[PDB]
C-alpha cells in the first residue's frame, strides 16, 4: 500500500499514461512542486 | 519569498513539462489526437494562492507549447476523503476561471493508491475525458 498521497497519485497517473494508448487522448504527465520552505 | 519560488518553478517546467509536452505534440501528431495534460500536484505548498498560481502557470505553459485541450490535475492531499474532494472543487472554480480550458481536479489520498481504487478513479477520470472530446 501507499503511505503516502505522492505515492497514490503517482500510482494513478502511471496507471492511465500507461493504460490509455486507444484513448481519444494523448495523455502527458508532469508534476508539480512548490519550491519553497 | 513566493516571487523565488515561482522563479524556481518556470526553471522546472522548461527543464521538465517542455521535453515530456514535446514528445505529447509529436504522438498526438501520428496519430490526430488532442493532448490533455496530466499534472501531479506535492501537498507542500504554504498556501492555496500559490498553489493556484502555480498550477495556472504550469497550465498556460502548456497551452503556449502543446495547446492541451483539458488539463487533469491529481492534488495529493494527507487527509480524508471528503477534504480532498472539496479541496480539489476548490481548486478546480480557480483554474477553471484562470485558464480558459476544461479543467478536472481531482483530489487523491494514500489509500486511494490501492490498485482497485485506482481502477476507480481511472474510470472516472476518462468518462469526464471522454464528455470533453465526445459529448
Amino acid at each position: 500500500k501507499c503511505n503516502t498521497a505522492t505515492c497514490a497519485t503517482q500510482r494513478l497517473a502511471n496507471f492511465l499514461v500507461h493504460s490509455s494508448n486507444n484513448f481519444g487522448a494523448i495523455l502527458s504527465s508532469t508534476n508539480v512542486g512548490s519550491n519553497t520552505y | 519569498n513566493e516571487e523565488e519560488a515561482l522563479e524556481k518553478l518556470k526553471k522546472y517546467l522548461k527543464e521538465n513539462e517542455k521535453p515530456k509536452l514535446e514528445e505529447a505534440k509529436k504522438e498526438a501528431e501520428e496519430k490526430g489526437k488532442p493532448i490533455v495534460h496530466l499534472i501531479t500536484v506535492e501537498p507542500d505548498f504554504p498556501s492555496k494562492e500559490l498553489l493556484i498560481k502555480a498550477l495556472t502557470l504550469a497550465i498556460k505553459f502548456a497551452k503556449e507549447i502543446a495547446n492541451i485541450k483539458a488539463a487533469v490535475v491529481l492534488l495529493a492531499h494527507e487527509g480524508s476523503r471528503e477534504e480532498a474532494e472539496k479541496e480539489a472543487k476548490e481548486i478546480q472554480e480557480a483554474l477553471t476561471k484562470e485558464t480558459g480550458i476544461e479543467v478536472i481536479v481531482v483530489g487523491v489520498t494514500p489509500e486511494d493508491g490501492d490498485e482497485e481504487k485506482i481502477q476507480e478513479l481511472a474510470n472516472e477520470i476518462k468518462n469526464k475525458l471522454s464528455k470533453i472530446l465526445h459529448g
